RNA sequence: ACUCCGCCGGCACCUUAUGAGAAAUCAAAGUUUUUGGGUUCCGGGGGGAGUAUGGUCGCAAGGCUGAAACUUAAAGGAAGGAGCG
RNA sequence: AGUCUGGUAAUUGGAAUGAGUACAAUCUAAAUCCCUUAACGAGGAUCCAUUGGAGGGCAAGUCUGGUGCCAGCAGCCGCGGUAAUUCCAGCUCCAAUAGCGUAAUUUAAGUUGUUGCAGUUAAAAAGCUCGUAGUUGGACUUUGUGUUACUUUGAAGAAAUUAGAGUGCUCAAAGCAAGCCUACGCUCUGUAUACAUUAGCAUGGGAUAACAUUAUAGGA
């Protein structure tokens, strides 16, 4: 994979965790 | 270009001190995350076999590989024991105490074998070498 | 505490780096079977030994000629050489001790001794004799093939005189030979 | 037999020339194997070290050729050489003993201490290069051996070296590179300007020149 | 070189080069020894000469013209030549 | 303004090896086992991973700092005369 | 052809000898072991040497039977799918040998690089500049009671260990003993010496280097 959309890929699944975690505080 | 400088003696000193990190031999043994292994820094442990197992060999060979799931004694960890030899298994029983040692790669993957790093030594307080070869037989029956 | 664990003890051999060198291991067989050794161990622990004289001699080389413990041990060193006849009068430098090989030690042993002096018929048979009590260095009998002899000493060397080689009575293969025959 | 081609060829046949030393002094090609087999030919003493394969990528397959690195010398300060490529394994060994004669070296040796005996050691502090491999040569007292891997080591017994500190640095398991990088060290025995050498040349005339009227007439 | 004794221990002496003092090796085969006839009053070749010889390092530099011409304009002012 | 000679400074280019290099190539990437002008940053097989976690900055997007378990025997770089080959 | 020398055989011969066994003495606080020694004690001298290997690395078989990608081997590369040098066996051979195999750390590692490594493309120059601490700083002063570093020599420094002198415990690892002659004893017998970072103490040296100082001289 395109070392460009495998940094995409992963910044989204940052987010989700960011807020996947956020969501219990 | 290095640090050449008659006063520079601390500068070197802690740069070499941040920079073996770097070096993984030296890291494994600094860490401490030795202790968590199931051996826990040991060279040997003792153990009770669960079951008897196969395990298929890695590519490209093709075979089955005779291993044991053992948990030791010590600390009750579960591990894959490969049992060496042709038709060792068969002295081999479930909830039977087996001497374990590493693999030879200090903690690695040896041969085909997957992700299998231990193997057993001593069953029933009996090599496997001594019964393999008739000299002793199993304490039992 | 106890007192036994003061005494010292140490190594007198190590063994090769490269335990499969084909040229080294020709070599090794050649001297073990010239001079009857035992195994590779004997001819390892006489390198051992040597390296040990030379490592010496080495670091008096390297100091001023002038330097007072260049001159005590260096002359030490050479005394000690010439005692066993490894060097002769005529090679006292150091220089000297750094040209020795395995073979020089070799030929002092008593084993060689017992053999290139006529006592014995061929290298094994010397061995043989050494341990079975019939040879003595002077008053003293001695059962160790690996006993280096010194240049003072290898003219006092024969037969031990309890032995069938030296005065003594017939061994026991003999006596009962000749008891047998007087029973007939 | 032998009809040579060269000056140098004609002069060893004839006679003129009885030592490598007159030929070395003044620098001059060897190119038939000949007149080293006539100087120093019987004290030689030849040795394959590697049988090498090396292939080459065809349409039909790969074609497969022979590499053999050969060394030659006589124990006392000369040492060759050679590396051919054949397609077959007896015919590269045969081309690289020729090889290697033709690419004999004097090698200077020299004391670690004291100047007693014959030389032994390397005279200095030398080191050649060859790929990525650099080999060391450092002077070492008698009686400490030849301390080097087995590539290095049978390239200087060949030489009549007994005693030397060696250290390597780089792909050695390269061993084309290691043997030659070896061979490099050794020939700039006699390159490195000793406070011995600080005495004026005194220059002496060529074979060629010495010889002039023998190389004139033609031979037949 | 010379051994404790006096005997020599070298297999020869190499040249040194006449310009840049190098020593010339057995496979510098670009190194020349160049020899410069003497004449006489008359300006007739008398069978003398003066050798120089250069390294493969100061020809291949193109430095050897130059080398031997210095050379030259020394070593003629010595022997008479002229 | 143009023509000719030269000096200092600058962006570069061309030829060449007596140099260096695994080579491509480089007048510096030279003056390195014949190893030392001064100083800062920074790398230690391939992955896991610039991920998890803690801290810190930001309105956010994210930035900076930054692991381990585990996995793997390769991944990767250059490619008679001439070239280490 | 010849005859001198060397090598093999569970052939044939007489010799040698300690493992063992045992009168004894000795040893010891008493025993025991060792040392010494009467008798006894070897021919397939069964008084039977083992542990790992034999594709490469790496010394040693393209032997024979079995198995057929199974069973297994294999640290790594690999071997095994019906003609296996690699598995299971026999034979033979190899290495070490009364030892050898297997499962933290040193070496190899100039793959931690002070000595001594890397950073154009292989892993690696911060996007750029400023900037404090740090580190590093041109030349010059005599050649022909300012304070320090450095260097020289010395003093003080536990032994044991290490290096090392002397010494024939039968050799050796060791030990610190012994030797000399034959008297009512002797060699005053020996039991040396070196090493020992850094800091501290004290002499000599003053190149190199650091800090401090200088013109309303509070000068000599
Ligand atoms: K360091
Ligand atoms: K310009
Ligand atoms: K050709
Ligand atoms: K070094
Ligand atoms: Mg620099
Ligand atoms: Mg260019
Ligand atoms: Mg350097
Ligand atoms: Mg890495
Ligand atoms: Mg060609
Ligand atoms: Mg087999
Ligand atoms: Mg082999
Ligand atoms: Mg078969
Ligand atoms: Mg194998
Ligand atoms: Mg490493
Ligand atoms: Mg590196
Ligand atoms: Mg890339
Ligand atoms: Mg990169
Ligand atoms: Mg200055």
């Amino acid at each position: 994979m395109r070392a460009k959309w495998k940094k995409k890929r992963m910044r989204r699944l940052k987010r989700k965790r960011r807020k996947m975690r956020q969501r219990s505080k | 270009g290095k640090t050449r400088g008659m006063g520079a003696g601390r500068k070197l000193k802690s740069h070499r001190r941040r920079q073996r990190w770097a070096d993984k031999s030296y890291k494994k043994s600094h860490l401490g995350n030795e202790w968590k292994k199931p051996f826990a820094g040991s060279s040997h442990a003792k153990g009770i076999v669960l079951e008897k197992i196969g395990i298929e060999a890695k590519q490209p060979n093709s075979a089955i590989r005779k291993c044991a799931r053992v948990q030791l004694i010590k600390n009750g960890k579960k591990i894959a024991a490969f049992v060496p030899n042709d038709g060792c298994l068969n002295y081999i029983e479930e909830n039977d105490e087996v001497l374990i040692a590493g693999f030879g790669r200090k903690g690695h993957a040896v041969g085909d074998i997957p992700g299998v790093r231990f193997k057993v030594v001593k069953v029933s307080g009996v090599s496997l070498l001594a019964l393999f070869k008739e000299k002793k037989e199993k304490p039992r029956s | 505490v106890h007192v036994s664990f003061y005494r010292n003890y140490g190594k007198t051999f190590k063994k090769p780096r490269r335990p499969y060198e084909k040229e080294r291991l020709d070599a090794e067989l050649k001297l073990v079977g010239e001079y009857g050794l035992r195994c590779k161990r004997e001819l390892w622990r006489v390198q051992y030994a040597l390296s040990r004289i030379r490592n010496a001699a080495r670091m008096l080389l390297t100091l001023d000629e002038k330097d007072p413990r260049r001159i005590f041990e260096g002359e030490a060193l050479l005394r000690r050489m010439n005692r066993y006849g490894l060097l002769d009068e005529s090679q006292n430098k150091l220089d000297y001790v750094l040209a020795l090989t395995v073979e020089n030690f070799l030929e002092r042993r008593l084993q060689t001794l017992v053999f290139k002096t006529g006592m014995a018929k061929s290298i094994h048979h010397a061995r043989v004799l050494i341990r079975q009590r019939h040879i003595r260095v002077g008053r003293q009998v001695v059962n160790v093939a690996s006993f280096m002899v010194r240049v003072d000493s290898q003219k006092h060397i024969d037969f031990s005189l309890t032995s069938p080689f030296g005065g003594g009575r017939p061994g026991r293969v003999k006596r009962k030979n000749q008891k047998s025959a007087a029973k007939k | 037999k032998w009809v040579p081609v060269t000056k140098l060829g004609r002069l060893v046949k004839d006679g003129k020339i009885r030592s490598l030393e007159q030929i070395y002094l003044h620098s001059l090609p060897i190119k038939e194997f000949q007149i080293i087999d006539t100087l120093i030919g019987p004290s030689l003493k030849d040795e394959v070290m590697k049988i090498m394969p090396v292939q080459k990528q065809t349409r039909a397959g790969q074609r497969t050729r022979f590499k053999a690195f050969v060394v030659v010398g006589d124990g006392n300060g000369h040492v060759g050489l050679g590396v051919k490529c054949s397609k077959e394994v007896a015919t590269a060994i045969r081309g690289g003993i020729i090889l290697a004669k033709l690419s004999v070296i004097p090698v200077r040796r020299g004391y670690w201490g004291n100047k007693i005996g014959k030389p032994h050691t390397v005279p200095c502090k030398v080191t050649g290069k060859c790929g990525s491999v650099t080999v060391r040569m450092v002077p070492a007292p008698r009686g400490a051996g030849i301390v080097a891997a087995r590539v290095p080591k049978k390239v200087l017994q060949f030489a009549g070296i007994e005693d030397v500190f060696t250290s390597s640095r780089g792909s050695t398991k390269t061993l084309g590179n290691f043997v030659k990088a070896t061979f490099d060290c050794l020939m700039k025995t006699y390159g490195f300007l000793t406070p011995d050498f600080w005495k004026e040349t005194r220059f002496t005339k060529s074979p060629f020149q010495e010889y002039f009227d023998i190389l004139a007439k033609p031979a037949n | 070189m010379q051994n404790d004794e006096g005997q020599n221990m070298d297999l020869y002496i190499p040249r040194k080069c006449s310009a840049t003092n190098r020593l010339i090796t057995s496979k510098d085969h670009a190194s020349v020894q160049l020899n410069v006839g003497h004449l006489d009053e008359s300006g007739v070749y008398t069978g003398q000469f003066t050798t120089y010889a250069l390294c493969g390092f100061i020809r291949a530099q193109g430095d050897a013209d130059s080398a031997m011409d210095r050379l030259w304009q020394k070593k003629k002012a010595e022997v008479g030549q002229q």
